[PDB]
């Protein structure tokens, strides 16, 4: 889940890439 | 939306599995893996609603698949994921500080500034921060924690005004680094990690305190002499203190 | 949408005008400037259609305002904006290469790799790239061109597989750097800039060719000995070549 | 005065090296009259630095024109030697003169004799 | 206009910040 | 015509394919290759007219077969075949110049000449040309270009008359080398090759100009003193200049 | 074809060897 920073990292990456 | 889907389907085959080996193993294993990836992504696409929820579910599936294929290091002993995240944030802050110091060194050695000693001091500070970041990375690698290097942020102020504003920004950056180190020490103490917090408070906090004191002395000198209210004070501080 | 508007209205007062001076001048000038900025942004907001076109018009207005307040350097002689953009792209590529080399150095000095000589070689290469980038920045500052440091991209492959893939990636990066240097030389020749292109082809292309040749020799050795098909070849290349 | 004498010696050595390079290639040298400075009284220090910077910029422009003429007339050796063993020193001198002008403008010259004395006893001292 | 790279820089920044 | 046909049929098996490998692979592949070569040469012989056209067609077939089996180097970046041919011609000219200088050194150290200093100077010049040729070969190998060493031509004048004629021949040879270097620089500039032409004009043209100037000074001294019109001038130039 | 020097090289070799 959100226990690792790669969660937020991939979330921000997908929010920046996808409109 | 074709290039976006192509990038999303080409990045998952690398995020799930690293790199195969032709000579050691065969080649059908990577083919079966990419076939299973295509099958699962098609099943997730056929059972979706909009666009953001599908991407979130795909990211969650990638995370869950990576939960097994981790291969923990044999040297890892008493270390939590919160400490790893704190070390990663500290490394990012150190890289940002090194970038800011490099920008300051490259801003003062121009022709409209004519301050070579300030540029040399900023370059030395950037080298010290780079060495500290490399030492932190080596210490994290010795403990067995993973390092995920991300993007390095740029300074929000490209034009550092003059010298007093640059010194104030450097002092604020050093205070932020000290606060981050204190938070890291507190997290290591609360999560049972005496070695890391002791090393941080021994071989890092002293240099931070010395740098903060030096920057405070420089700010006091610039405020008493007259900077940037007069170019004479900056020249004298360049030719005397950092000279 | 309140925080976004607040950030947009707080960044324009810094993008238009740099920093004022209380002791040298007064204080009413910055107030009049921020009042005019608020007036013009309100006039642009009252005469807008959607959201993206308003932001584009605001950016164009900021650019047009910055067109006057430039203050060109007195040392600038025969230099085009295309050369400045090429130097900025070269600096960004050098920073990316230094970041990739630092990641490679921090990936091999772990416990699951146990290659100290490879880490030392990658650290030396990263230091050389950093020194080359600093020399390029100093040369650009001596000519009078502006330097706009942006974000540094991260390596797309966090896990560099083994050693052969890392060497191939380093060779591809060196080839890309050489291609960028050739494009910079061509642009400087087409835009009447013999000094910059000559300095690039003299004090940079030789080191790039030497690095490409060394990486090619390393790849040939790893392919002939047997890497990553066998851990013996990597250990022998670590203890003999880079040892 | 010592810095200006060193710069004059450097320019003299560069001129002698250019004459030797022209003699090695076989080209004739027709030495003519040397013009005098149009400003016998160099005002103070800031005006002298600005005049030196303008002179260095003119020398750099002449070197660029020479390089362009050698490139258009098929002469890679001469233009390469000029852009290698001359343009670097010219850029360094231009940067140093720009730094000196910036220092004289920030400190206060010739608006105050203190700035000139401090720049004499610190930078060139 | 688009003669300087800061054009594309601010354009990409505004496209990444604003949805 | 039996030995000629035997040589032609024995050279094609080496010109088409280099060398096989018994321990790594097998042995039937080389047998199949030589069988296919015999079949194609028999088919070309059965469908021929005279003798020269058959040899031309065989050479064209060998070239077309070698067009595929090339294995380009991974370090090759921006390099044309015209540049390779120019480098090969320059290497051949350097070898010819080294041979001429060696002949001059071995012609003056005899008993009928008795000029040891001239022989030492010619030997030093031959060593310098040999080192320059080796450096050119190394630079070509670093870029990835192939080197096809051919026959070295002999000096057309075995008897170099005396000293003035030898100096004039050396000056003409240096002028020819300079013209070849200028042509190479022009070809590299027209074919987009700044690195090679810059290296040639930096680390080679200076030595060529110095050698041309020294040879011109020697010719002027021999013409003013009186050589070969009197043996006193040669002896004095041997015991003073090169002494 | 004649794009590579080995063309002329083999041509001269065959002209010198064969009468």
């Amino acid at each position: 889940l959100s226990r690792r920073p790669s969660y937020r990292k991939i979330l921000n990456d997908l929010s920046s890439d996808a409109p | 939306t074709q290039d976006l889907r192509s990038h999303l389907v080409h990045k998952l085959v690398q995020a799930i599995f690293p790199c195969p080996d032709p000579c050691a193993l065969k080649d059908r294993r990577m083919e079966n893996l990419v076939a299973y990836a295509k099958k699962v992504e098609g099943d997730m696409y056929e059972s979706a609603n909009s666009r953001d929820e599908y991407y979130h579910l795909l990211a969650e599936k990638i995370y869950k698949i990576q939960k097994e294929l981790e291969e923990k290091s044999q040297v890892r002993q008493n270390y939590h994921q919160d400490a790893e995240a704190a070390i990663n944030r500290q490394i990012n802050l150190e890289l940002y500080a090194s970038y800011v110091y490099l920008s300051m060194s490259c801003y003062f050695d121009r022709d409209d500034v004519a301050l070579k000693n300030f540029a040399k001091y900023f370059l030395h500070q950037s080298h010290e921060e780079r060495e500290h970041a490399e030492k932190l990375m080596k210490l994290q690698n010795q403990r067995g924690g993973r390092i995920f290097l991300q993007d390095i942020k740029k300074p929000d102020r490209d034009d550092w005004c003059s010298g007093l504003n640059a010194m104030e920004s450097a002092l604020h950056l050093e205070k932020s680094v000290n606060q981050s180190l204190l938070e890291l020490h507190k997290l290591a103490t609360d999560k049972n990690d005496p070695h890391l917090c002791d090393f941080i408070e021994t071989y890092y906090l002293s240099e931070q305190v010395k740098s903060i004191k030096e920057l405070g002395d420089h700010v006091t000198n610039l405020r008493k002499m007259g900077a940037p209210c007069a170019g004479m004070a900056e020249y004298l501080f360049d030719k005397h203190t950092l000279g």
